[PDB]
RNA sequence: GGUGAAAUUCUUGGAUUUAUUGAAGACUAACUACUGCGAAAGCAUUUGCCAAGGACGUUUUCAUUAAUCAAGAACGAAAGUUAGGGGAUCGAAGAUGAUCAGAUACCGUCGUAGUCUUAACCAUAAACUAUGCCGACUAGGGAUCGGGUGGUGUUUUUCUUAUGACCCACUCGGCACCUUACGAGAAAUCAAAGUCUUUGGGUUCUGGGGGGAGUAUGGUCGCAAGGCUGAAACUUAAAGGAAUU
């Protein structure tokens, strides 16, 4: 388990936020 | 600015924030033979005679 | 991995605490967790005992221990060099030497 | 340990011990005989009433309510049973 | 400059001014602690005027000798000329706050309690009291903990002791209570029982409200 | 005789403030101390600008008159420092060496029976 | 004001300071501890009221009455959402000087609003003691909080033992700790991860290399935010945990 990786997969949900948003808003 | 002399019994060990006063136990010879010790830095051993500016003072810890 | 087994925090049937804040650098922290200290330190330099002491009227005050309380969160607690650290097998006593 | 025999334990281990941990069980506290100064009611009260108790006659209430054992209160004499 | 003044020599205070003498009140040894300075008492706004209604902070081993007077300070109040002169009346008494910072340790509890009680004057009076766990003479248990009930028994007998002496008398006996420390033996005598209980302290004792003129006791302190 | 005062000493890490006092308790006198002599702008709470403004402090008091104060050595409390630093020694030591009555040396901390929260969010500084 | 060091301030119409008095709101520092109370989120002052609860007391009674438990419900840290309420040195974005190779990481000043209450959602987390819940058996010590079990103990003397207070011997229940295994384990370490290839006390669950990805797509809950359930194709032979040099 490396937790930088996981900053990578925080960062690229808030993309999938930001992406999920723009089209269902 | 009153000028006397000292001379160490024996040496006590360095302290300070970091290396702060080099402890130099000052046997002033006009009241020689006494434990009171005051600001002091520099190299040290046994033997030396050196000036120091108070004859009477006191102190805690240099923190 | 296990490194302490109180987590450092030393609660261990709790689960909540209420915070504590630093003071040389006003961060919080939990409170049994942290590294406070209580510090029954003179009210004024022993080089200073003598002129004091004379030129004080009511002769002999009492010269009181005066007391506080520091609260470091650990960064200003390693950063001012209060706590060294140590090894594992060294780390266990707790009882401390002064 | 690593010998014992336990069918028959001597008796200071359960006085060290407690109820409902025992060998044979057994309980502890046990009933009294209560005299008044009056009149001689010999009455039987337990030795935790949980409940104020009274003499029979006369109303010189004996067994306060308790934490546990009952206490009697300092008048009646009392005659374990 | 660095101090700058945007805009958008001082001389001769002692002339420009006078003092004025602190009078305890009766139950002090000294009628004086210190000086003060003021205005010229010229009338048309008489900075006298400006000079009633302060407060004092002084020393009651100063005013009753004892040096064992020391850590606690009685605050006097500024009531009216006499004439180089000011008849002060009590205003409360402290700890100092040193020393009540001192007696807080480890591995010992506080026990709190307040109240407000009226007094035989009009004078309404709010009251605090502080007292810690003693550790008894062949005590081990480093502890020493005080649990809830005996904490609120013990608060309560506080407030009966302190009831029964406030809204009971007047100003000056209330001191003369205070500085002997009779209403410490009071409440020792009585609560031992409970608990051990030393250290057993007052403190703080505030004023809150009094009648409008009440000249009866700002003239009677002295003759 | 003697009147007695409080020099109200006030130690911050920086420009530590000396107001002479009566025990009128409203009184100051010469607003202009300590913040003015040291111009050096990071000198303001050093050892020698507490002693400086000792001199000044003393050369004061025997313009007035009052031989003797009490002490209230101080920390700016609220939620900031509240173990006044080096900014209150020597300007102590000084006036004791300076001809003065001391008495009366305590500590009015004011620790906030649990007041606001600090200052600097959560995580607070860095370094 | 500041760390390693500057801008921004009012005022000689008044100021960082000095005390004297008025108002909001946060919270009870110090004692606040390898110490409590709950299911878990948590909860710190004092009091009243309301019930509730546990633990111990038991020579009361009910006479297998139960343990976990998809369906369904209640609570549910903080964030946000709606409205209303409050509106203070303690604040995301936004202004704001230098560190400005570049500061829209740091850092100081100004600071909306979440920060707080009421009505409703919202249903996640480092909700981890990373040890599911019962219950059954085993190793030695000491301490400690709530009970009790004895002791001519001692002091306070309401008091004689004791119940105040402690003290010493015994327990039974609360967070644990230090030696510790012969027994585990891959190891750091173990008071549960002990009683395990000398394999089974009972149940509720959750995952099979990493990515792609908790993604797409359907539902469904909500006003969204959002979760819940959430695959591949394609790619890849390593990612990875402990422990030493
Ligand atoms: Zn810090
Ligand atoms: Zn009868």
């Amino acid at each position: 388990m490396r937790a930088k990786w996981r900053k990578k997969r925080t960062r690229r949900l808030k993309r999938k936020r930001r992406k999920v948003r723009a089209r269902s808003k | 600015t009153p000028v006397t002399l000292a001379k160490v019994i024996k040496v006590l060990g360095r302290t300070g924030s970091r290396g702060g006063v080099t402890q130099v136990r000052v046997e002033f010879l006009e009241d020689t033979t006494r434990t009171i010790v005051r600001n002091v830095k520099g190299p040290v051993r046994e033997g030396d005679i050196l000036v120091l500016m108070e004859s009477e003072r006191e102190a805690r810890r240099l923190r | 991995p296990k490194k302490r087994a109180s987590n450092g925090r030393n609660k261990k049937g709790r689960g909540h605490v209420k915070p504590v804040r630093c003071v040389n650098c006003s961060r919080s922290v939990p409170k049994d967790k942290a590294i406070k200290r209580m510090a029954i330190r003179n009210i004024v330099e022993a080089a200073a005992i003598r002129d004091l002491s004379e030129a004080s009227v009511y002769a002999e005050y009492a010269l009181p221990k005066t007391y506080n309380k520091l609260h470091y969160c650990i960064s200003c607690a390693i950063h001012a060099r209060i706590v060294r650290v140590r090894s594992r097998t060294d780390r266990r006593i707790r009882a401390p030497p002064q | 340990v690593l010998v014992q025999d336990l069918l028959h334990p001597t008796a200071a281990s359960e006085a060290r011990k407690h109820k409902l941990k025992t060998l044979v069980q057994s309980p502890r506290s046990h009933f009294l005989d209560v005299k008044c100064p009056g009149c001689l009611n010999i009455t039987t009260v337990f030795s935790h009433a949980q409940t104020a108790v009274t003499c029979e006659s006369c109303s010189t209430v004996l067994c306060t309510p308790t934490g546990g054992k009952a206490k009697l209160s300092e008048g009646t004499s009392f005659r374990r049973k | 400059a660095v101090g700058k003044n945007k805009r958008l020599r001082v001389v001769d205070p002692f002339t420009r001014k006078e003092w004025y003498d602190i009078k305890a009140p009766s139950t002090f040894e000294n009628r004086n602690v210190g000086k003060t300075l003021v205005n010229k008492s010229v009338g048309l706004k008489n900075a006298s005027d400006s000079l009633k209604g302060r407060v004092v902070e002084v020393c009651l081993a100063d005013l009753q000798g004892s040096e064992d007077h020391s850590f606690r300070k009685v605050k006097l109040r500024v009531d009216e000329v006499q004439g180089k002169n000011l008849l002060t009346n009590f205003h409360g008494m402290d700890f100092t706050t040193d020393k009540l910072r001192s007696m807080v340790r480890k591995w010992q509890t506080l026990i709190e309690a307040n109240v407000t009680v009226k007094t035989s004057d009009d004078y309404v009076l709010r009251i605090f009291a502080i007292a810690f766990t003693r550790k008894q003479a062949n005590q081990v248990k480093r502890t020493s903990y005080a649990q809830s009930s005996h904490i609120r028994q013990i608060r309560k007998v506080i407030s009966e002791i302190l009831t029964r002496e406030v809204q009971n008398s007047t100003l000056a006996q209330l001191t003369s209570k205070l500085i002997p420390e009779v209403i410490n033996k009071e409440i020792e005598n009585a609560t031992k029982d409970i608990f051990p209980l030393q250290n057993v302290h007052i403190r703080k004792v505030k004023l809150l409200k009094q009648p409008k003129f009440d000249l009866g006791s700002l003239l009677s302190l002295h003759g | 005789s003697q009147v007695f005062g409080v020099a109200r000493i006030f130690a911050s890490f920086n420009d530590t403030f000396v107001h002479v006092t009566d025990l009128s308790g409203r009184e100051t006198i010469a607003r202009v101390t300590g913040g003015m002599k040291v111009k050096a702008d990071r000198d303001e709470s050093s050892p020698y600008a507490a002693m400086l403004a000792a001199q000044d402090v003393a050369a004061k008091c025997k313009e007035v008159g009052i031989t003797a104060v009490h002490i209230k050595i101080r920390a700016t409390g609220g939620t900031r420092s509240k173990t006044p630093g080096p900014g209150g020694q020597a300007a102590l030591r000084a006036l004791a060496r300076s001809g003065l009555r001391i008495g009366r040396i305590e500590d009015v901390t004011p620790v906030p029976s649990d007041s606001t929260r600090k200052k600097g969010g959560r995580r607070g500084r860095r370094l």
